[PDB]
């Protein structure tokens, strides 16, 4: 509650309205895996569509609460057809992006003063605070579009390359094969699976999106970016690894790596290396460049 | 300076069980108990001063309610930043998958 | 132990200076060099302080707070024997100064340099050609005082000469003529003029104190901002309330992101240098005064 | 004894003491009557215990340089005095044989005092009973001492149900589960 | 003691341990407590009651 | 101030003085029951209600005025599974359930002497049979493991003495890795081990030692020896009655009779088992 | 083995100040305005108490009626309004001689060296203050922190609700962080201050003032004595080895 | 009267850390405790400064404070042997260190940790398991000058947390990074992370901000407001013909002799103590010095 | 330790055994009839020691 005065008095002093949010920690399973860190460093930020773009970034400080007299309130505290982000950090390797939407907040706002209301993007009930003081289906969708887009040229990149090379194959990293099976030149059934996972995988947080944005020319130049994602969807992706390989050794790994000058490498279970071209638009280095940076 | 002082360590258990088949050596004692069903659930110790002593369950709680027993996360943490853990193939329950 | 030295004058002394030297035996000098015995020109301030240029405060601050201290004990025709002051050791004081400032018992003593006019601070060597330059001594809320008025002085005749409508120079007079310390009243006659040129005293520590005094709260609104955590002061969130709300309404991203670390690197330094000087630089005290004898016992 | 002592005194050095204070009241008092029991330890045990009481009493006065009394046979001094009866005195005298000069010099105004010595461990300590001239004047023996010490004893205590014995041979017939005691015994002076 | 550790398959990364609690006395393994431990802490729990 | 130097060598190669323990004059810490309470060892965590904790802080958790049988022993307690054996009790072992000797092991290998004391493919030096018997003390990341290593805790506070510390510590089992003689000379050279205080009520960890007299071989061959242990009253009075033909192990209940270097003399009423 | 101390001589009347006072306790003294070689008007800390309003029952068990003292201070009301109070206290240093006079009294105290009185070849002396009204700022906030050679004596006054009360206390880390723990200390005494803040203005927010009274022997620690007057049973704390050297009042907040 | 401490060694060093010891002689380092006979590792600075941990320099300051300083004055085999610092007595002391700064007569030193570089003031001893860490002692200006960097960036790494790289570029590495001086440029050591004890220290500096900006006078700001336009100075050339609209909006009310001479006495009160939050080391006062020798007589 | 006291009765403040023989009581009898339990329950002489 001490927040909601200290922003008032610092930055409610630079920013004009504020609307006061309480998170359920069962809203916070979505984001974090196995993990219940404090939410200090959380950034809130909004974004608004079909009109025009722009994030405000913000930390509301957040801290588990005893204070609700009601039961069900224990837990942490922190044109309306549009987004607010909070992006959560800590010391470790753990980052998440929550979204927020109004027409909870606004309805919810009605009347410890409390009203619980639910999310659309991850649904669940969220619990909204009232101090004494105080076109629907494009709007969700763009995020989506944009980035499977993206996925779509780099996929039809990868096709352009293979057609350079008469349709095979090359191997540009050091891995022995498994076994010299005679059941395994049907590798069709991997390649394809790529085309399955790649074009059914977008979040806002991939490898290329990082790659995008560089610090440095010569620092980018030196690094690369990599993600794998497991085949045919037995468990949870792991996106935006650095590499200051071993995973084309092991199997159930379709690497992905990407330079900051936008090359990519598909690389298949055997060491099997694809190379890849990106195209990104200065409307696509706009958005990444306002949301990522 | 010769008068030294030597330090030792002892240890004793309490609340053990015996197997099935149950055996007395000696022939004095006839307890009323039925010998399959009995248990031991406290110890005696003889003090310095030849005084008897229990050491009971309840005595025992003064570590016995205490967080460090409880929390895992030390133990997980200890377990996995090993290099090698065990062979990973361990597949079935693990999480409920809804209809 | 033994610490009295003596300087030998180049030119015998005519009788008036004699006689103005016997008026002012028990009062302290600047003493260039830790060794006494050398030329005349290292026990006068006059090379820091002179009828010539113009002197700037900080310089004659800068330069009291290195060079020793020293007490006359005996002037003779071709001689000046000094006492050199060391912590730990018991002196004598009588206050010949020519401005009268009641000295009281278990009271602290102050050395800083003087705002007066120079025919009252020091005596002219004809004999030798040389000037002779006496640091004043004073209480310490009474000098504390002293330089809050000369410095609202310097700022209000600063501003009548920028503009002269807003600021009326008989309220100036009225306030800042009279000290009152313990019932004792002394009338202290301020700098006489500012003028275009750069001013006598002053106008050094006031351009120091003014870009301070700007440069505070755009600071202080960017330091209380980056500061919030959990592991903070309590208090701090207390005192959150207490700054005035257009203070509290500055945005950051005005002032350019590297200028922020320049006003606040220049805005510290200024701090620091201008802390230690309101301590009011050397610093003694007395432990019983004599008002009909004249005579402090002070260490 | 300076080994216990040696840290100063605290609560567990205090406590100890106490501890041992118990174990010697317990277990070396009336040990002349205890000497019957041994039977072939008759003079190494008493002559144990009297070195171990000449030990205890500190041999350093602040005077430094004390003149001393001397046996009749000369040279080496006296160094304590027995106080006993006469009973105690004959007893002693049987156990410990090998009777010295009597007649000690030491004392002037030379004079054959008559202290009965025995020689204990390095030094020469003399034996004397006072009894007669006691008797003489019909007045108690003060050395004839009479200790209280206090007895307690439980009765009608119950015994819990997990009963459990160690004798084979009685067999009481009360049916064990259900009896309790309602009365204690006491074995007499006589 | 408490608890059950177990190693879930590695995806991308490799898998941390996880641990679930037992909850109950009797879902200790029957190595460290067996049957007859089981059933005599009955009859202790049943004369206790 | 009057300052006087001295200088010693040692003229012979081999060792030409031994000491030697020769008669027991006092045991100033009692062999009682006092468990060491972790409220005072960790203050600083908690569980999650504020009235759970207060509770199970009030009924279990809770200087001394007076004290009659000396300095009072703090006691530490390793859960064990119940199918544990009653003979690895009976004879000297170390609490962990596999043996601690690293001075069999060669020298200077931290990975060959690790592997005797934490892998568990390979049974115990002890016996070959079992790999140990309580595993939730020996393996690494178990129960004991958090319980009594020193400087995984961390949250520790420092001034309160820790037995199994002696046991459980890397550290101080790694050190033992050398060559003997070089245990030899450092046992007696120097202090260490982190041992107890003397003569205080609650048994610190000692600093100063100023003239304070240590002399620990159970660090050294790293096990403790079993005390009397009777499971209930009938056991205890039949081993007071008979020595020699009594039951170490009955139906159901168990006796351990005392394997200690120091004989004590044990007396209940008029009799006595020494 | 020092250089002597330099003494100091006080003419007081002897009205307000009691002879029963014991030999070692630190006093401080009074400005007046127009005469101030007649009376010096020194205070000792249980007549500062009774300045300010089982300490109170000798406070008033020792000095009866106060208006005397209300004389001597006549602008106490007006001073706690300004914060001027602080600006006229000065330390002097603990007591040594008191020689009796009906109307007049001499105190001879300590303003700066080891403390000592001057008779015989120079025996040695203890200040004394009550361990109420004393705060242990060591015992308060408590690897291991290391083993000063000397510890300071500070002293604070401090306007409470409840008007001003000083405290001394008794630490040996440092000047330049004992300033901030006691801010660290005097947190929620200023928690209950700012009730009524915001119609006074601007001279009012100081909340006290802090010197440095001098170094006493570490690595030692105190005693627990007491008061021998008819009724008192009143412990007092006592130290050895003492070297005065008062400093200047530096604003706490 | 008698300051000597020998420190025992348990076990021998070797010649390759005896002959640099040796090197090492006359220098600064700090003790734990006042006794003749002295653990190694309470003589090590390398306790509050472990390897492993992050680097926290201002605890260390809090440390050095604490702890005892000495002077080396013999490495024997076994042997440590220092005097110590009475505070009233004279003593000669040596400089002979790897950030190299060349000292001034009558010019006050200051001890430091050692922020510059790790190897470079310290020695290990790989014989004994420790490492010997010698403090940093500078003189006083450049010292408040690294001091204010330390503070400036303990701030200016919580303020940059991610967003514009274009305060990362400049504002982490360029005023907090570097340390200049005559013909001279050295490095600081940077923590990667912004760790305790120092965020303490910015809560006492914005309580005495707060109370600060409560009191503060208007005419010093009509003083720089009318000279950064009508006039130009090189005290003024951080401000060009644009002010900080701040100042035009505290800049509407009047002057008046009453008030900003009760705002002054209270800027006056608080200015006092901020001597001690900022001098946090202890003071030598250089009374010769030797160039030829690298050996002054501190005081 | 575990236990507090044997017989509470006996032990504490103003418990039975304590009015049996504290020094508290002054009606009873002369002197005369000497207590052995007097020697275990007065206040004075036991804090003699």
């Amino acid at each position: 509650m001490d927040v909601h005065i200290d922003n008032q008095v610092l930055s409610g002093l630079g920013t004009p309205l504020l609307v006061h949010l309480f998170v359920p920690d069962t809203v916070m399973a979505e984001l974090c895996p196995n993990r219940v860190p404090n939410c200090e460093g959380a950034w809130c930020q909004t974004l608004f569509s079909d009109r025009t773009g722009l994030t405000r970034v913000c930390r509301v400080f957040a801290a588990r609460g005893m204070l609700p007299g009601r039961p069900s309130h224990r837990g942490t505290f922190t044109n309306p057809f549009h987004v607010a982000a909070l992006r959560f950090y800590d010391e470790g390797g753990l980052v998440g992006e929550l979204q927020i939407y109004y027409l909870s907040l606004f309805e919810g706002a009605k009347r410890a003063l409390v009203r619980g209301i639910a999310h659309i993007f991850s649904p669940h009930a969220l619990y909204v605070v009232t101090y004494p003081e105080l076109s629907i289906l494009g709007a969700p969708e763009r995020e989506f579009r944009f980035l499977i887009s993206v996925a779509l040229r780099i996929s039809a990149s990868f096709r352009e390359k293979l057609a350079m090379q008469a349709w095979t194959a090359q191997q540009e990293i050091p891995v022995v094969i498994p076994t010299s099976y005679s059941r395994i030149y049907k590798n069709s059934d991997l390649i394809r699976e790529a085309f399955f996972t790649v074009q059914t995988r977008v979040s806002w947080e991939s490898c290329w999106v990082k790659a995008t944005i560089s610090n440095a020319p010569k620092t980018p130049d030196a690094c690369l970016w990599i993600d794998s994602h497991p085949l045919y969807e037995e468990g949870a992706s792991a996106w935006g690894k650095v590499i200051d390989v071993a995973l084309g050794t092991d199997g159930h790994c379709v690497h992905l790596a990407t330079t900051s000058d936008g090359q990519a490498f598909l690389v298949l279970p055997g060491g099997f290396v694809i190379k890849g071209q990106l195209a990104l638009t200065p409307e696509e280095r706009g958005y990444i460049l306002a949301r990522h940076g | 300076p010769l008068n030294r002082r030597m330090q030792y360590s002892y240890y004793f258990p309490v609340g053990l069980f015996m197997p099935n088949p149950k055996y007395t050596t000696s022939a004095a004692i006839k307890m009323l108990d039925n010998p399959t069903q009995q248990l031991p659930v406290e110890a005696w110790i003889v003090n310095k001063n030849n005084l008897l002593l229990a050491f009971n369950l309840q005595n025992a709680l003064k570590v016995l309610c205490h967080p460090r027993l409880h929390t895992p996360a030390h133990t997980l943490n200890s377990l996995n930043a090993a290099p090698a853990p065990r062979d990973r193939r361990e597949t079935y329950s693990l999480q409920h998958r809804r209809p | 132990m033994d610490l009295k030295v003596v300087v030998s004058l180049s030119s015998r002394l005519y009788t008036d200076e004699i006689a103005k030297m016997q008026q002012r035996i028990g009062c302290i000098l600047p003493l260039a060099s830790t060794h006494g015995t050398q030329n005349v020109q290292g026990l006068g301030l006059g090379q820091v302080y002179s009828l010539e240029t113009v002197p700037d405060y900080v310089s004659m601050y800068n330069y009291l707070s290195d060079c020793t201290l020293a007490v006359l004990d005996e002037v003779s025709v071709d001689s000046l024997i000094l006492t050199k002051i060391v912590p730990g050791q018991t002196y004598a004081i009588k206050n010949k100064y020519q401005p009268f400032f009641q000295w009281h018992g278990t009271g602290s003593l102050s050395v800083m340099p003087p705002v007066f006019g120079r025919e009252h601070a020091t005596v002219k060597l004809e004999s030798n050609d040389v000037d002779i330059v006496f640091p004043m001594v004073l209480p310490t809320p009474i000098a504390e005082e002293v330089l809050q008025k000369i410095l609202l002085f310097n700022v209000y005749s600063r501003v009548v000469m920028q503009a002269p409508g807003n600021a009326d120079m008989l309220d100036v007079h009225m306030h800042l003529g009279s000290v009152s310390y313990l019932g004792h009243h002394y009338e202290l006659a301020l700098p006489e003029v500012p003028g275009p040129l750069g001013l006598a005293l002053l106008d050094n520590l006031s351009l120091y104190f003014c870009i301070m005094v700007t440069l505070l709260p755009r600071a202080s609104m960017r330091l209380v901002r980056g500061l919030i955590r959990h592991e903070h002061h309590d208090l701090l969130n207390l005192f959150q309330e207490m700054v005035p709300d257009e203070i509290a309404r500055i945005d950051l991203d005005d002032l350019s992101v590297a200028d922020d670390l320049s006003r606040m690197r220049v805005m510290m330094t200024y701090l620091q240098s201008l802390a230690s000087l309101f301590n009011l630089g050397p610093r003694l005290a007395t432990a019983a005064y004599s008002q009909e004898t004249l005579t402090a016992t002070c260490w | 004894d300076p080994t216990f002592t040696e840290r100063g005194f605290s609560k567990t050095v205090k406590s100890d003491l106490i501890a041992m204070f118990k174990r010697h009241l317990l277990e070396h008092s009336f040990f002349l009557d205890r000497a019957e029991n041994m039977g072939s330890g008759f003079s190494q045990y008493v002559r144990s215990r009297l070195s171990e009481m000449v030990a205890a009493v500190s041999g350093e006065s602040v005077l430094k340089g004390v003149s001393t009394y001397t046996t009749a046979k000369g040279g080496e001094p006296v160094g304590g005095v027995f106080i006993v009866t006469d009973n105690v005195l004959r007893q002693l005298l049987t156990f410990l044989g090998e009777e010295a000069d009597n007649q000690i010099m030491g004392p002037s105004s030379r004079v054959p005092i008559s202290a009965a010595v025995i020689k204990l461990g390095n030094h020469a300590v003399a034996v004397e009973s006072l009894q007669k001239m006691y008797n003489d004047t019909q007045s108690p023996y003060p050395l004839n001492r009479r200790m209280q010490y206090s007895y307690y004893f439980p009765v009608g205590l119950f015994m819990p149900n997990p009963k459990y014995t160690t004798s084979a041979a009685i067999k009481m017939l009360d049916n064990p589960t259900q009896q309790l005691p309602v009365e204690a015994w006491i074995v007499n002076k006589n | 003691p408490l608890y059950d550790i177990y190693i879930g398959r590695d995806a991308g990364e490799r898998a941390r341990h996880r641990a679930v609690h037992r909850l109950m006395v009797g879902n200790l393994p029957t190595p460290l407590a067996p049957a007859a431990f089981q059933e005599a802490r009955g009859q202790q729990f049943e004369t206790a009651t | 101030e009057v300052h006087h130097e001295m200088a010693s060598i040692d003229t012979g190669l081999s060792y030409s003085s031994t000491m030697t323990p020769a008669r027991v004059a006092a045991i100033t810490t009692d062999m009682g029951i006092h468990t060491q309470d972790f409220f005072s060892v960790f203050p600083a965590e908690a569980f999650g209600n504020q009235q759970v904790n207060d509770y199970i802080k009030a009924k279990v958790g809770a200087g001394a005025p007076g004290l009659c049988h000396g300095q009072q022993a703090t006691c530490e307690i390793i859960v064990t599974p119940v199918t544990a054996d009653v003979a690895y009790f009976q004879k000297s072992n170390s609490p962990r359930g596999r043996a601690a000797c690293v001075v069999s092991c060669e020298n200077y290998n931290q990975e060959v002497a690790e592997g005797l004391i934490y892998d568990h493919s390979r049974p115990d030096a002890a016996y070959e049979y079992r790999s140990t018997v309580n595993p939730w003390a020996s393996q690494l990341g178990s129960l004991g493991d958090i319980m009594y290593n020193s400087s995984y805790r961390q949250t520790a506070v420092p001034g309160l003495y820790s037995p199994c510390r002696a046991f459980f510590n890397k550290e101080e089992l790694l050190r033992n890795n050398r060559g003997l003689y070089n245990m030899v000379n450092e046992y007696s050279q120097r202090l260490g081990g982190h041992p107890a205080t003397s003569n205080t009520e609650v048994q610190f960890v000692v600093i100063a030692g100023t003239d304070v007299f240590l002399e620990q071989p159970c660090s050294f061959l790293q096990e403790a020896f079993p005390a009397l242990s009777a499971s209930s009253r009938a056991l205890i009075d039949e081993f007071m009655s008979v020595k020699q033909t009594h039951a170490p192990i009955h139906y159901g209940h168990y006796i351990i009779e005392e394997v200690a270097p120091v004989r004590r003399i044990l007396k209940f009423g008029n009799k006595v088992v020494f | 083995g020092w250089r002597p101390p330099v003494f100091g001589d006080f003419l007081i009347h002897a009205s307000s100040f009691n002879n029963a006072e014991a030999t070692g306790t630190p006093l401080f003294q009074f400005k007046q305005s127009d005469p101030f070689s007649g009376v010096d008007a020194v205070f000792t800390p249980l007549s500062l108490f009774i300045l300010m309003n089982g300490l109170t029952r000798m406070a008033n068990l020792l000095y009866d009626s106060p208006a005397t003292l209300a004389d001597l201070v006549p602008d106490f009301g007006r001073l706690v309004a300004d914060r001027r109070f602080h600006n006229f206290i000065t330390p002097v240093g603990p007591l040594v001689e008191n020689i009796k006079s009906t109307y007049l009294n001499k105190i001879t105290t300590v303003v700066h060296g080891p403390v000592v009185s001057k008779a015989i070849p120079r025996s040695t002396v203890k200040v004394t203050v009550p361990q109420e009204a004393f705060v242990d700022l060591d015992a308060w906030l408590s690897g291991l922190q290391p083993c000063p050679a000397d510890a300071r004596l500070y002293v604070a006054l401090t306007y409470e609700e409840a008007g001003p009360r000083f405290t001394f206390f008794q630490s040996s880390r440092g000047h330049c962080q004992i300033m901030n723990i006691l801010r660290i200390y005097y947190s929620p005494s200023i928690m209950h201050r700012y009730a009524v803040v915001q119609p006074l203005h601007i001279e009012e927010l100081t909340f006290g003032a802090v010197a440095c009274l001098g170094t006493f022997s570490a690595t030692d620690g105190w005693r627990r004595s007491a008061f021998n007057y008819r009724g008192s049973s009143l412990p007092v704390v006592e130290i050895d080895s003492f070297y005065s050297n008062v400093s200047d009042w530096e604003v706490i907040l």
